[PDB]
Formats: C-alpha cells, structure tokens, sequence
C-alpha cells in the first residue's frame, strides 16, 4: 500500500450454483407447511413457485 | 485471489495472462462473483520474501 | 485547453503491457476491447493526454 489505486489485490469468493435436477441438500429458511391436493394452491415446491 | 488491478478478468469468456492459464469462466455461468480491497494482509515497508 | 497529440507510426502495437505501464482501473473503451486488441492491424494512434 506504499502505492495505490489497485495496487491492493482482491479477494475473490466466486459460488458456482448449479440447477436442481437432483435431491437439493439447501435451499432457504422457509420451514413447511402441511400437504393438500384437489384444491388450487399455491406451489413452492423445491424453489419453483406455481 | 487476484492483482486487484483490474478486477474485471472474472467473467465467462475474456482473455488475459490473469485468467488464461489459472481460472476459466463456462460460457453457461449461473453464479456470483465478490470482490473487495485487501488491506491487513500484510505490513513491511520492504515487501514480504 | 492544450492537449498535446502525439503521432505513433512504424512500432509494435503491444496493448497487454499498458495494464502494467500504468496504475489503473480497467477501460472505458467503446468500440474495442482491451482483451483482443493486440490482435487489431490499424493505421494510426494518437494519446491526447491532460
């Protein structure tokens, strides 16, 4: 840092996020919510709203 | 980690000696990419070994 | 008000060793690039400079 202006280096913590296709092992704070059929509702299954 | 120079040689598809010969972005890259200064790394006016 | 121009002609056009010439921060190019611009054959440059 005697001298400056990006003489500093960068560190760099690039995440690779790969699609699902596969058992998911992480995905988010959301907890559950108990199962209905034969009703219109709304989806989160997986990630993927519908 | 990288010369901080240009911090733009981490990115799917240029050329250049900093992300020729050590790291290849896909040209399909679904990720993210963080950058900041480095500061307390290291102090010696001399400059380590 | 006085910028001067320089005229460079019969030189190798070496673009990848002005990264380290200069303490910089990338380019704000428009119409080329940096990363393939030694790979360009042209007539002339000019470096206004203030």
């Amino acid at each position: 840092p005697t001298y400056g202006v990006g003489h500093q280096p960068y560190r760099v913590v690039v995440l690779s996020f790969e699609l699902l296709h596969a058992p998911a092992t992480v995905c988010g704070p959301k907890k559950s919510t108990n199962l209905v059929k034969n009703k219109c509702v709304n989806f989160n299954f997986n990630g993927l709203t519908g | 980690v990288i010369r901080g120079n240009e911090v733009s040689q981490i990115a799917p598809g240029q050329t250049g000696n900093i992300a020729d010969y050590n790291y290849k972005l896909p040209d399909d890259f679904t990720g993210c990419v963080i950058a900041w200064n480095s500061n307390k790394l290291d102090s010696k006016p001399s400059g380590n070994y | 008000y006085a910028w001067n121009r320089k005229r460079i002609s019969n030189c190798v056009a070496d673009y990848s060793v002005i990264y380290n010439f200069a303490p910089f921060f990338a380019f704000k190019c428009y119409g080329v690039s940096p990363t393939k611009l030694n790979d360009l054959c042209f007539t002339n440059v000019y470096a206004d400079s203030f």
